């Protein structure tokens, strides 16, 4: 649903 | 004898391979690529993750170059050592190389020296310098002398000093730790003295 890092969000 | 490991020519991708990461040593959230030559990590959510080299030196000069592209940091991008017991993943974005007894990292973000560290009251890296004003490039090099017991870094020609000192009689591999979702970071060895 979005994370910081570039990670799934 | 730097100078010279850093002029004789550079071990081919066999060498490279054999003192690359090592898929039975790394965060199960990274893949390790062409037989050691890099690794990408997945893009796993609140997760720190690590891998070492297949070999670990406890004696003679070693020198490997890392690469790794300045888009693909993100938070908490380290460079470093570590033993064969340091964690190399964990459930929260943090310094995790150099978090502990068994690992010594430089933040290549932040210029921070970790060893035992949460972040706090780590020292700069160079001596002197302040993380805002430098970037470190997408390819490093990572110079541990086992001889001396000292750790310490080159970019772009050129060795600045030692960061990390009483490492003799230990069994160190390379060592990264990695928060960006498909970081791709390249471990190049080249060689001994």
């Amino acid at each position: 649903r979005g994370d910081i890092n570039n990670n799934v969000e | 004898g730097l100078e010279e490991l850093l002029s004789a020519p550079p071990p081919d991708l066999g060498a490279q391979r054999r003192h690359g990461w090592n898929p039975k040593d790394c965060s199960e959230n990274i893949e390790v690529k062409e037989g050691g030559l890099y690794f990408e990590r997945r893009p796993v959510a609140q997760s720190t993750d690590g891998a070492r080299g297949k070999r670990g030196y406890s004696r003679g000069l070693h020198a490997w170059e890392i690469s790794w592209p300045l888009e693909q940091r993100g938070t908490h991008a380290v460079v470093g050592v570590a033993t064969a017991l340091a964690p190399l993943q964990t459930d929260h974005y943090a310094a995790l190389l150099g978090s502990n007894s068994e690992s010594w990292g430089w933040d290549i973000g932040r210029g921070k020296l970790y060893h035992q560290s949460k972040g706090p009251g780590a020292p700069q890296y160079p001596a002197g310098t302040q993380g805002e004003q430098l970037e470190v490039p997408e390819r490093l090099l990572v110079v541990l002398d086992m001889e001396e017991g000292t750790l310490g870094y080159a970019i772009g020609g050129t060795y600045l000093g030692p960061a990390f000192r009483g490492l003799k009689g230990r069994t160190l591999y390379p060592a990264v730790s990695a928060v960006w979702g498909q970081c791709q970071v390249r471990i190049r060895y080249l060689g001994e003295r």
